């Protein structure tokens, strides 16, 4: 089921959202992350999102709720995946390179060794060309 | 870090 390495990855991803590290993700923090990813949600849109994952309805997202949400890997939109792919593939060539992934990690404020970026690319790469194309990007989250 | 879903 949910591996322990996934719980490790999701706990790290959670720290990327929870800027102050107070253990909760707020609309403000969700707003800065989304804007760092080239998005631009409104206060209400941001609040709507927290709601779609705020199990106890307290307004903020805790790791349990975030882990729960991630658990919903059972999902799989070709325009929702498409926008995600686009934030990574900055030069728009159809391939996410290690350098592009690094750039998004940077905007997200995550420090990773080149080896670590190669590894992430590695686990998503299927054909072995050392890059991630749309087809491999999709499978990476469905 | 290491992986994601299947
Ligand atoms: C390994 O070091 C953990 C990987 C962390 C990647 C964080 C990405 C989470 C933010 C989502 C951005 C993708 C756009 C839908
Ligand atoms: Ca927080
Ligand atoms: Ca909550
Ligand atoms: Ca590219
Ligand atoms: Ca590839």
């Amino acid at each position: 089921q949910l591996t322990e390495e996934q719980i490790a990855e999701f706990k790290e991803a959670f720290s990327l959202f929870d800027k102050d590290g107070d253990g909760t993700i707020t609309t403000k923090e969700l707003g800065t992350v989304m804007r760092s990813l080239g998005q631009n949600p409104t206060e209400a849109e941001l609040q709507d999102m927290i709601n779609e994952v705020d199990a106890d309805g307290n307004g903020t997202i805790d790791f349990p709720e975030f882990l729960t949400m991630m658990a919903r890997k059972m999902k799989d939109s070709e325009e929702e995946i498409r926008e995600a792919f686009r934030v990574f593939d900055k030069d728009g060539n159809g391939y996410i390179s290690a350098a592009e992934l690094r750039h998004v990690m940077t905007n997200l404020g995550e420090k990773l060794t080149d080896e670590e970026v190669d590894e992430m690319i590695r686990e998503a790469d299927i054909d072995g060309d050392g890059q991630v194309n749309y087809e491999e990007f999709v499978q990476m989250m469905t | 870090g290491g992986k994601l879903s299947k």
